[PDB]
């Protein structure tokens, strides 16, 4: 019955539902992480040269 | 000597893009001893340049030719006999971009230099071997003097 | 067990620097070395910079629970 972990039992909750945003650092929203990761992919290609 | 660059240029075209700012002429040039171009803005009331005028160009980091000291502060009341002002037209401003056509390599053979002399710009594109001392936000002098031959 | 904001919000700073400026005025004891100004708010704002204001803040949660923060503990922004 290990497919209760292959199929995840739910989605993992957001980092603002768990781990409230004023106390736990880097608990940002899930569209803010995509913006920061796209910018860290672009910056590491434009700061290289 | 704190001479970051020194060459002899020849004006081939004046303001081809056609923007015509007052008191300021844009001077596209080519070089002689290097393989470079030059896109410089002058002040045309005081130091007039026409097309077909050769003039030597010096970009230096300090004006004191007795050692690189790089003071920064402008004193009109002090004059030293070791200035590099045997030239005629002297500007001052800082380098704001350098760019090149690198393809996963470092310092490709066509490097640029964008200097902003208080508002008057400059593009000195050429080989990377001739533009070593240009770092970004380095405050360099411009020194030019009209040749006649 | 105190899990609230480590930082001092603007309303916190308003009430602290207001009461402490009235706790400088009404001939109350001043607690910093000064140069001779005459406005209570400048005294109470130069005491916040020097971590000298001794106030405890009862941050009420909506239940009725209160946490006791000291002004010394709260990181003020610059």
């Amino acid at each position: 019955r290990r497919k209760y972990q292959k199929k995840a039992a739910a989605c993992p909750d957001p980092s603002l539902s768990v781990w409230r945003p004023d106390i736990y650092f880097a608990s940002v929203s899930e569209t803010f992480e995509t913006k920061v990761d796209d910018y860290s992919q672009e910056w590491a290609a434009q700061t290289e040269k | 000597a704190g001479i970051l660059f020194e060459d002899i240029f020849d004006v081939k075209d004046i303001d081809p893009e056609g923007k015509k700012f007052d008191r300021v002429s844009r001077l596209h040039c080519e070089s002689e001893s290097f393989k470079m171009d030059l896109i410089l803005d002058v002040n045309i009331q005081i130091y007039p340049v026409d097309l077909g005028d050769k003039f030597r160009l010096v970009i230096a980091s300090t004006l004191y030719e007795d050692g690189t000291l790089d003071d920064g502060e402008y004193n009109p009341t002090d004059d030293r006999p070791s200035r590099a002002d045997q030239f005629e037209y002297v500007m001052y401003g800082k380098v704001y971009r350098i760019e090149g056509d690198e393809t996963s390599t470092e310092a490709a053979t066509r490097l640029s230099a964008y200097v902003s002399y208080g508002g008057l710009l400059m593009r000195l594109q050429g080989d990377a071997n001739n533009l070593h001392g240009f770092e970004v936000d380095s405050r360099v002098y411009l020194l030019m003097k009209k040749l006649a031959f | 067990k105190r899990i609230t904001t480590p930082y001092m919000t603007k309303y916190e700073r308003a009430r602290v620097l207001g009461t402490r400026a009235l706790q400088i005025a009404m001939c109350a004891p001043v607690m910093v070395e000064l140069e001779g100004e005459t406005d209570p708010l400048l005294i109470a704002m130069k005491e916040l910079k020097a971590r000298k204001i001794p106030i405890i803040i009862r941050r009420y949660l909506p239940d009725g629970s209160y946490e006791d923060w000291g002004v010394d503990e709260l990181i003020i922004t610059d």
